[PDB]
């Protein structure tokens, strides 16, 4: 139709002069903030217009695909209107649509509702490449060394051209790509919700393109609301259509979302080191660590020095000192175990949750893995690897053969790993914090023998433990009391975990706090002391490996209380982590070290 | 935007601009609102619709708005869905003497006052070629004076080009045709304003031939050379180590 | 403007897999079988448009069933090649379309027996009553389709070829190879167990 | 114009100095020399000489860069027509050579704007395929005609031969004998795995190199690399890629045999008066472990076994060990990690490994085939990688039967042999 003249008036009026509340006119702002930022897109909300007159939606459902027409250049005019020379930098302009009320599944779709405004809900997943394709066109001839003119591009075709301005010569053709212009193309799959599929029904997919410079604004594991148009595709090689001649389906999508980048503000520090400054956090911080059992508050302390980090340091160079920390837990399967670590995963920065054999991310290696798309050779690393700077969880340590054994051996002791397999020779940083669990021989702890005699696992990967934390069985009333009331009630102070994981982020970015040597010949005096008084009543020695990791926790305490250096009545707690975690780990005959090793108290 | 900009304004190769491009848009959207016109190459689909725009709006001029097979289709289909010298007595247009004048990428004004000459005066020829060729040398010899004073060699270089595009082998033909046009448009005043304006006087300055012919001494024959010269000559030799 | 479907349910007779032969080409006959998938709904061709490749007269008829490749007529007949044609998307009309996968069922299979298989295909308003998985109750007619699954097979085989007697002066045999399997359709299915 | 330009670029070769010494032009003289016909540039010297080149070499890099090649070609003809006459007829392009240092992009950020620009990135190297040939110069002849021509490709490593030159087409046959060739190769690169979300596997991206910016790389050496976002050949779409136009490699990644065997002199005065000091064994003594306490014994062991010892071969073949073996034994602490973990740093060339071989490591020869072809190539080892250095080992007690036996072996001829079914080899360990 030729109702274009008072279409275009009509809707650049509603532009200009809109107005809803206030006399706002909302798309002002829309227009100079993306001449500001030099946008290639811009959005209007469907409601309004849609109140406003609904046969502009008539129109625009019979071809939409044509309705963007005069959309564009209003929003070119526009641009340039308020931002000369716009159009030298910006060849082209894209819209994008918002509040659309209709619901189609991504199996409703029916041939009554195509080349019409569509609007599905799904997941991201495979998301494949950010391929250039031409958006402007020109040659490079034979017959004459000339060009061509420039040339926008059609949506469903090729282009090629047999005639020429100097004569009407079909001389060999070949598109200039050292000079010609691109945009973005996307090809994305698209699946349904697992959470609402019927009872028997299975989900149904389609796929999807991604235009408009909006590539990369997704990844899988995401709900997605894509509105767009939905048509055919006629892809040629059609004739050798066997059965009945039908075709497939693709949508072009308009709008994107990811509903259904932490960072850190002024006030947001300053309220950071208001409440670090201020009378001992640490309570707090265990106390909002993890709610989701009430449980026990060492572990969790074991895990909160776990959590920060400490300070790496070399003198000049050589005899590094190993900053973050290691923990590792055991005990009976009957209590939490495989909870906290992948609420650890939700909260902390860069986490991983991997395992072992089944229902594992990753192998917790690094090989040379294929690829489904076009046979992609990559290096993927274990968990380990990922979390270079950060940690890595895991569960079931036990379950584990000799070579992904070695590896999370190798990490703990050299933090490096190496490949020596397919012509590739390389090492990495793999100065990652561990942590793991794993499940005692019979359930039971069996209380009358050391940890090795108890557990199978070897010495050599135990050492690097600084925290080997056991618990049993609780059978008092009390642990009923609160436990079964606690359970009943999950289906009858603390700070928010947003703050706390921002607080890790302000954390390990700045304060490096330091340790003045002003009273720390008592670390020497506390430790000969206790290395003799190991002796005098016990099997197994204490090692300068647990005065190196008090020191590692009292610096991470450091970093807790944010403090400028180490504070004295610090180094206190973290000689009492070390002593009371191998009191526990040792046989009934320690039970004398507990009245003796109680005055460092 | 810009293809229909880039297409709109390439007819010169107030409100015409704007109605035409408005009418350019509004039939563009009219010829693919409907499923009645496909199989339409955009290669070429901004010319009849701007050919129908000047046809529609105040006045409409035929010539270079055409300027082929499916042409005519696309029209019909639309408004119902709605030596070089021996050679005698030769002939000539406006554009193929433009195209022979515009080979040397001259500007308009030049081409036109040819062309004007040539309808004036082409009533008493014998061979065109003879005249268009001395005028477009004679304004070649004017407005590129600077290149070569410069560079003598463009001498050589433009008699070949204007000696191969003309098929012949011989040049006092040439020589002929430069020498005769200039005796025969010496007196005309648009040609003092391209003398005055491009300042070739005989390829010398005016305030030089003065003082060259009143019968002084202190006449500048440039044997020697400019100061500019040698000083930027001596950069040549100042790296002459390597 | 006008679409139609219609149906019969409530036959008397019900013929297995194995019950069905040569003598029951497009006649109605209800079958009974399991379900073990479904595909993807993909809107089928019913009608659609062309147009002339020197002019643009469009026909908005169809061949529906098969031979879906050229129509001949054109209305200004003054053509040097009116044989081939050229195609549209808009002007067209559509329906949806749907196939599933039938399977025999237990309580009715002989002995060192297999679950014999074989392909239905659906229309209309008459889609999304399919199941995986379950029993069901269909009728319809015995279409057919072409196959090349059925070669290096024993015997003869039947091939077709435009005839040069009486005619002549005008692979140039242009011979088709044809083999069909039986497959099914259906205008009404039940969920029956 | 273009000659201003060319002009304007060749002022920068002779004209330019910083140090009150000259750069490019006795780099271009020993250049020509060395015979190696290219350079190194450094783009930041260009931005404070001259902004007329700047602005326009980035965004017509590909227009631009064959007028610096030409200039340089006639600044190496004008300096060889003078040498010549100092002292003491086929002089093709120079390849030209340029890096940078102003900033990083990574893949993930790339997007498809600045195409055909210049970009810089970072990432690491997987492949090394094969040394592909292209054609520079090369002859014909009309097999009809007998008309011998010629043709040149100059960058592209846009037109194609005459079709015609009756003959018919496709009248021209390629000579062999009398053409030139270049080679490049295709190699890959993908980002840092360290940087990379959660969930999914890595983007890789080809590029190509030529005449002498080719072999200058090794897989797992990390690279940052400079080059345009070029394109060659869904409904309509073109592969993305980059061309290769200035490397930069650390200086030398993971250690390699073949090392550096010829050292300064400034170093040899202090190297002698070290040596000449009669307190040498003590400083090094003191200086092996300065943040470790006691055990000189232990360190006056290391001093010993790192210099190797007395090579001596007999003309019966039986050659002596000319290194020496040695076994810590103790309890935690007292450093016997620490000081293995400090070992690697002091090393020069040198491996580290676990017990039993560490994650994808063979603690020996573990050969396996080729990924192409299906063919047997030595792989590696823990105990070939360190050829002519010393081994760092921990957890020596739980080791494997098969890994124990080669590794004992060596401990005594440092000669490890594999004969499976179709390779044979004795690779030589002296570690
Ligand atoms: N104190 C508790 N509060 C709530 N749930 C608990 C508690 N202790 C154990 N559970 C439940 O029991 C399960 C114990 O599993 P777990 O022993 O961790 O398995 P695995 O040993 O294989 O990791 C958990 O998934 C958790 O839901
Ligand atoms: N003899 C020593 N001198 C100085 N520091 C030591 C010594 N022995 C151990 N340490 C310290 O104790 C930690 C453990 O070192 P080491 O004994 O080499 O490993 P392990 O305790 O596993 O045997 C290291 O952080 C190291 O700094
Ligand atoms: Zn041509
Ligand atoms: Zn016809
Ligand atoms: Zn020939």
């Amino acid at each position: 139709p030729n109702v274009s003249r008072t279409i275009a008036r009509e809707l650049k009026s509603f532009l200009l002069e809109y107005t809803d509340e206030t006399g706002r006119s909302v798309y002002g702002a829309r227009i100079r903030t993306l001449g500001e930022m030099n946008s290639e897109s811009l959005e209007v909300n469907y409601r309004h217009l849609a109140e406003s007159k609904a046969i502009l939606a008539l129109f625009l459902a019979k071809c939409p695909e044509e309705m963007l027409k005069i959309f564009d250049l209003v929003a070119m005019e526009a641009t340039e209107l308020h931002y000369p020379d716009y159009a030298r930098i910006h060849s082209e302009i894209h819209v994008r649509i918002s509040d659309f009320p209709t619901i189609y599944s991504l199996r409703e779709l029916r041939e009554s509702n195509l080349s019409s405004l569509v609007r599905v809900t799904g997941v991201v997943t495979r998301r494949t490449g950010v391929f250039p394709q031409l958006k402007y066109v020109k040659f490079n001839c034979l017959k004459c060394g000339s060009i061509l003119g420039p040339f926008f591009q059609d949506s469903n075709e090729e282009i090629r051209i047999s005639f020429c301005t100097n004569c009407k010569s079909k001389g060999p053709f070949r598109v200039n790509g050292e000079k010609t212009v691109y945009r973005n193309y996307q090809r994305v799959t698209l699946q349904e919700a697992p959470g609402t599929v019927p009872p028997g029904r299975l989900p149904r997919h389609r796929e999807v393109i991604l235009l408009a410079d909006l590539v990369d604004v997704s990844k899988p594991g995401e709900e997605v609301e894509v509105t767009g148009i939905y048509k055919n595709n006629y892809d040629g090689n059609l004739n050798a259509k066997n059965g009945f001649p039908v075709f497939a389906t693709i949508i072009e999508a308009n709008s994107i979302k990811r509903r259904e980048v932490f960072s850190w503000t002024e006030e947001e520090e300053r309220e950071f080191r208001k409440i670090s400054r201020d009378r001992g956090i640490i309570d707090k911080i265990i106390s909002s660590m993890a709610p989701s059992i009430y449980g026990h508050r060492d572990i969790k302390t074991a895990v909160a020095c776990s959590l920060f980090g400490g300070v790496p340091k070399n003198v000049n160079g050589k005899h590094s000192i190993r900053g973050d920390i290691n923990v590792l837990l055991l005990g009976d399967p009957g209590t939490a175990k495989s909870q906290i670590l992948k609420y650890v995963e939700k909260t902390a920065h860069r986490a991983v949750f991997a395992t072992g054999q089944g229902a594992s991310a990753v192998g917790l290696t690094a090989s040379v893995r294929k690829d489904p798309i076009t046979k992609e050779w990559t290096l993927e690393g274990g968990a380990l690897v990922l979390a270079d700077k950060g940690v890595c969880l895991i569960d079931e340590f036990d379950k584990m053969n000799d070579q992904d054994r070695t590896s999370i051996h190798e990490a703990m002791e050299q933090q490096s790993i190496s490949i020596s397999k397919a012509g590739i020779v390389t090492t990495l940083q793999a100065r990652c914090s561990i942590i793991a669990a794993a499940n005692p021989n019979g359930g039971r702890y069996n209380s009358t023998l050391p940890l090795a005699q108890n557990v199978s696992l070897t010495e050599p990967i135990l050492s690097r433990f600084d925290i080997l934390c056991v618990v049993r069985d609780l059978v008092d009333e009390e642990a009923d009391e609160r436990l079964a009331t606690f359970v009943v009630d999950s289906h009858v102070s603390p700070i928010p975990q947003e703050l706390l994981m921002k607080y890790i982020h302000y954390a390990r970015t700045k304060i490096y706090p330091k340790l003045h040597q002003m009273d720390m010949d008592k670390v020497s005096r506390v430790y000969a002391d206790l290395r003799r008084e190991s002796i005098s009543t016990g099997s197994f020695p204490i090692t300068v490996r647990h005065l190196e990791s008090i020191l590692r926790i009292a610096e991470s305490f450091a970093k807790m209380r944010l403090s400028e250096f180490v504070s004295s009545y610090d180094l206190d707690r973290a000689i009492k982590v070390v002593v009371d975690s191998f009191v526990d780990a040792q046989k009934v005959s320690v039970r004398r070290q507990l009245r003796r090793s109680f005055a460092i108290y | 935007q810009h293809c229909v900009a880039e297409v709109l304004r390439l007819d010169p190769q107030s409100g015409y601009l704007k109605k035409l491009t408005n009418a350019t848009s509004i039939l563009y959207n009219t010829s693919l609102n409907k499923v009645m016109l496909k199989q339409d190459e955009e290669v070429a689909r901004c010319h009849i619709c701007a050919y129908i725009a000047s046809q529609k709006m105040n006045e409409k001029h035929m010539p270079d708005l055409c300027y082929p097979k499916k042409a005519k289709h696309l029209m019909n289909l639309f408004r119902q869905s709605l030596s070089l010298l021996v050679k005698k007595y030769c002939k000539m247009t406006t554009e193929e003497i433009i195209r022979l004048c515009n080979d040397f990428e001259l500007p308009r004004e030049v081409a036109y006052k040819i062309v004007d000459e040539y309808n004036i005066n082409a009533s008493r020829l014998v061979c065109p070629w003879q005249l268009v060729c001395g005028l477009v040398l004679n304004c070649t010899f004017i407005v590129f004076n600077e290149r070569r004073r410069k560079d003598p060699r463009i001498d050589h270089f433009i008699v070949s080009k204007m000696c191969s595009l003309m098929l012949t082998s011989k040049v006092d033909d040439v020589i002929e045709c430069v020498k005769l046009v200039k005796e025969l448009i010496i007196g005309e005043k648009w040609f003092r304003d391209l003398q005055i304006r491009y300042d070739d006087f005989d390829g010398i300055r005016y305030d030089e031939i003065i003082f060259r012919k009143l019968g002084s001494m202190l006449q500048t024959t440039n044997i020697l050379v400019t100061d500019d010269q040698y000083n930027i000559w001596k950069k040549r030799i100042e790296m002459d180590l390597a | 403007e006008r679409v139609f479907q219609i149906s019969f349910f409530n036959l008397p007779t019900v013929h297995r897999i194995r019950d069905i032969r040569s003598e029951k080409i497009g006649s109605l006959l209800s079958i009974s079988g399991t379900v073990t998938r479904t595909s993807e709904v993909r809107p089928e061709l019913y009608k659609a448009s062309f147009t002339c490749d020197m002019c643009r007269a469009i026909v908005d008829n169809v061949e529906q069933s098969f031979k879906y490749t050229e129509p001949t007529f054109c209305p200004n007949p003054s053509c040097e090649n009116r044989a081939f044609w050229t195609l549209n998307v808009t002007r067209s009309r559509f329906l949806d379309w749907q196939k599933v996968r039938i399977q025999e069922n237990a309580n009715e299979i002989p002995t060192g027996s297999m679950p014999r298989t074989l392909d239905v295909i659906l229309r209309g308003d008459s889609v999304e009553r399919a199941k995986p998985g379950d029993r069901c109750k269909f009728t319809g007619v015995e279409i057919v389709v072409p196959d090349v699954t059925q070669l290096g097979l024993p015997g003869v085989k039947p091939s077709s070829t435009l005839d040069t007697r009486g005619i002549s002066k005008t692979r140039s045999l242009g011979v088709r190879d044809l083999t069909y399997k039986i497959s099914f359709l259906a205008c009404h299915v039940i969920s029956i167990g | 114009d273009n000659t201003e330009i060319i002009k304007s670029f060749k002022n920068f070769i002779l004209e330019f100095r910083l140090d009150s010494q000259f750069i490019y032009r006795d780099q271009l003289r020993n250049n020509i020399l060395v015979k190696n016909y290219s350079l190194t540039v450094n783009m930041e010297h260009l931005i404070g000489y001259n902004e007329d080149i700047y602005k326009k070499l980035s965004d017509e890099p590909s227009d631009i860069i064959p007028l610096f090649e030409t200039a340089i070609t006639q600044v190496a003809k004008r300096i060889s027509i003078l040498s010549r006459a100092q002292s003491a007829n086929s002089l093709p392009t120079f390849q030209l050579i340029l890096n940078s240092n102003a900033n990083q992009i990574p893949l993930r950020d790339l997007d498809s704007e600045h195409v055909s620009k210049i970009v810089r990135l970072s990432g690491i190297i997987i492949s090394t395929s094969v040394l592909s040939s292209r054609a520079t110069y090369l002859s014909i002849m009309c097999r009809n005609c007998r008309h011998t021509t010629s043709i040149t490709i100059n960058n592209f490593n846009t037109v194609s031969l005459p079709r015609s030159c009756n003959c018919g087409p496709d009248p021209y046959i390629i000579i062999h004998e009398s053409s030139k060739f270049i080679d490049q190769q295709f190699l890959k690169l993908q980002e840092i795995p360290e940087l990379v979300p959660v969930g999914e596997m890595p983007r890789n991206l080809t590029m190509t190199c030529d005449r002498y910016l080719t072999n200058k790389v090794i897989p797992g050496t990390r690279v940052t690399i400079v080059g345009i976002y070029s394109i060659y050949n869904g409904v309509a779409i073109r592969t993305p890629y980059i061309k290769i136009l200035g490397i930069q490699s650390d200086v030398e990644t993971s250690s390699i045999w073949n090392s550096v065997t010829m050292f300064t002199e400034e170093e040899e005065e202090e190297f002698l008066q070290l040596s000449r000091n009669p307190k040498l064994y003590e400083i090094l003594t003191n200086s092996i472990a300065p943040s470790i306490f006691g055990n000189e014994d232990i360190k006056k062991a290391i001093v010993c076994l790192l210099m190797g010892g007395s090579k001596k071969i007999l003309p019966d073949g039986m050659r002596l060990r000319g290194d020496i073996n040695v076994l810590l034994l103790g309890d935690p602490g007292t450093a016997k990690s620490q000081l293995l973990k400090f070992v690697e740093k002091v090393s020069p060339i040198a491996v580290y490994t676990s017990g039993k071989g560490s994650s994808a490591a063979g603690l020996t020869a573990s050969v396996q085939r080729d990924p192409m072809t299906r063919e047997f190539y030595l792989e590696g080892g823990a105990m070939v990688l360190a050829d002519g250095g010393v081994v760092c080992i921990d957890e020596f007690d739980k080791m494997r039967d098969e890994d124990r036996v080669a590794i004992h072996e060596a401990m005594e001829q440092q000669t490890i042999s594999i004969a499976k079914a179709g390779i044979t080899t004795v690779l030589n360990s002296r570690t």
